[PDB]
């Protein structure tokens, strides 16, 4: 899996897309 | 990248709205 959470690195939503797409 | 107060509530509702509950991670095992 990948990292990012709460707004620790680049608080992105496009990054949350990486989860399935 | 946004400038809001996104600390879990929204990263959860958002990741789940995009995945459709297909093989992703963040299932707090305590």
């Amino acid at each position: 899996g990948i990292v990012e959470q709460c707004c620790t690195s680049i608080c992105s939503l496009y990054q949350l897309e990486n989860y399935c797409n | 990248f946004v400038n809001q107060h996104l600390c879990g509530s929204h990263l959860v509702e958002a990741l789940y709205l995009v995945c459709g509950e297909r093989g992703f991670f963040y299932t707090p095992k305590t």
